[PDB]
């Protein structure tokens, strides 16, 4: 009978675990931002590649709007 | 609410890829594979059959929307979180360490990353030295 | 070809606007830099909007937006679904 | 100020518009970005943000060339002043302040457009208001931290 106990003691661990761990990631995908997003790799790179090449295209239209403003002045 | 419906509907057409009007395990299984995940085909059938109510191994959009319904507050979805940390503390004692926390929530059942738990023991705000108000931890999530 | 051999120093004006066609080349540079002046502006807080990973700014891109609302739909559709089986599958280690 | 997590961010992001991996970027490879991205350049668009970043005039642009591009000083002096005279070209009144509607129009209206919600972020982000003025020479200040 001691072990029956124990045993049932024993998978009630990973069950207990998981339901806060469940019950977190529920509470954490509320927030647009957090690191709970960040586990999701692909999706995540994806972001950051979607974000690096706006980046680099908003400066390169700036330096023409740059050149394009100083040529107009040019009295 | 108007919004509401039209956001389960979209979500449920998320799953649906066939448009058949039901989400099979196989298709749930390539939603959360193209996640990054590889989740058993047990877990799979569990995950359909906690929503399925029919009993026809399928989800349609009335079960979906039952599922997205459900209560996960108030009252007493709030034990099973409370009473969750009841197996981690040793002390009887409603704190747990933020050392403890930290390795139940990483090293058990769906593992976690440490940014995750990083962000748990700082969204707590509570600990007293090294114990952690798991109670207030409920609370928070609860809300 | 030949000599001038000085000038004559005589003096007199037979013969003969130019403030109407350089007065329209006046406006037309102004209105030149109505467009270019706003752009600069426009341009530069694009460069600096783009700093912040928030802002509204990035919801200008409409397919990848509604690829993050679907991303994260899916996923908070998955999470519920996992957190009920861990609900049930948990007292059901918690039933005697 | 080249740092190297700078660094492979700058050769990732080169990546990503040379999907060829022959080292050189293309009109046409910027415009698929672009077109990805939801928008239509004009082939004149396109070769005109080459040429900007374009020093050696092979009308491709190579790893340095976009280094340099990623490296030029975007604050101070001499980019700080411009964007002002560019604020003074609507500023009909002296006084260095704009109206919130007349930014609002010249926003949204002229060049690259831009959406209501970005021109409302500009002006909350802006937390001016003398009744309905705009502090532009402080705007400038924020934009070039
Ligand atoms: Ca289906
Ligand atoms: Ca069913
Ligand atoms: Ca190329
Ligand atoms: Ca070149
Ligand atoms: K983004
Ligand atoms: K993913
Ligand atoms: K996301
Ligand atoms: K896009």
């Amino acid at each position: 009978q001691q072990k029956q106990r124990q045993k049932h003691f024993n998978r009630q661990i990973p069950a207990a675990a998981s339901l806060i761990q469940t019950a977190w990631r529920c509470y954490a995908a509320e927030n647009p931002d957090s690191s709970t997003w960040k586990i999701y790799i692909e999706f995540s790179q994806l972001r950051e590649h979607h974000r690096a090449t706006i980046k680099v295209i908003r400066r390169m239209q700036y330096f023409v709007a740059k050149k394009k403003f100083q040529q107009a002045r040019k009295p | 609410t108007e919004e509401q419906i039209a956001e389960f509907k979209e979500a449920f057409s998320l799953f649906d890829k066939d448009g058949d009007g039901t989400i099979t395990t196989k298709e749930l299984g390539t939603v959360m594979r193209s996640l990054g995940q590889n989740p058993t085909e047990a877990e799979l059938q569990d995950m359909i059959n906690e929503v399925d109510a029919d009993g026809n191994g399928t989800i349609d959009f009335p079960e979906f929307l039952t599922m997205m319904a459900r209560k996960m507050k108030d009252t007493d979805s709030e034990e099973e979180i409370r009473e969750a940390f009841r197996v981690f503390d040793k002390d009887g004692n409603g704190y747990i360490s933020a050392a403890e926390l930290r390795h139940v929530m990483t090293n058990l059942g769906e593992k976690l990353t440490d940014e995750e738990v990083d962000e748990m023991i700082r969204e707590a705000d509570i600990d007293g030295d090294g114990q952690v108000n798991y109670e207030e931890f409920v609370q928070m999530m609860t809300a």
